[PDB]
């Protein structure tokens, strides 16, 4: 399969979540997603094929994760917008004030800007600190997708947001949503990843 | 604000 930042893949054949980016360990593939999305050891499949296991997570507390992918996967310098595509180019942490979009399977590719940082949201299973918090709308199954600037700035990965009952915060007004990200930065390092790039 |  080809990984684009964006799309949908499956956790088991129960959950779906959005991959993050493609990164690089060595010479191992990955991608990086969401904490809450599967557990060490869980089998992630794209479109019916699976493509590698979650090799480490932490959630609650923090929510990351990446999968190790299979050397027939193709890791792309890109996040999903529409039929088209952003490109990767690095990843400096844009500012509050700053635009941003976020890609995903369940409501695409949407755009806000970044309102706030180091936000704890209390999920039911324990808090999770130190979020970024931007007005960009999403719904369930965009978990994991990517936060990245029009430039090709990836700023992180979809944790959760103030979802009303029809599954997002898309029809609730900009200013009221809170939809929350972890950090890119901090995830690279303490995998030792490097973001594909191009 | 829920996971997702």
């Amino acid at each position: 399969a080809n990984i684009v930042g964006g799309i949908e893949y499956s956790i088991n054949n129960a959950s779906l979540c959005s991959v993050g980016f493609s990164v690089t360990r060595g010479a191992t593939k990955g991608f990086v997603t969401a904490g809450h999305c599967g557990t060490v050891n869980a089998t992630a499949r794209i479109g019916g094929a699976v493509v590698g296991t979650f090799a480490a997570r932490v959630f609650p507390g923090n929510d990351r994760a990446w999968v190790s992918l299979t050397s027939a996967q193709t890791l792309l310098p890109r996040v999903a917008n529409g039929s088209s595509f952003v490109t990767v180019r690095g990843s400096t942490e844009a500012a509050v004030g700053a635009a941003v979009c976020r890609s995903g399977r369940t409501t695409g590719y949407q755009c806000g800007t970044i309102t706030a940082k180091n936000v704890t949201a209390n999920y039911a299973e324990g808090a999770v600190r130190g979020l970024t918090q931007g007005n960009a709308c999403a719904g369930r199954g965009d978990s994991g997708g990517s936060w990245i600037t029009s430039a090709g700035q990836a700023q992180g990965v979809m944790s959760g947001g103030n979802v009303q009952s029809n599954g997002n915060n898309c029809g609730i007004p900009a200013s009221q949503r809170s939809s929350l990200f972890e950090r890119l930065q901090p995830i690279l390092s303490q995998y030792g990843l490097s973001l594909v790039t191009g | 604000a829920a996971p997702l």
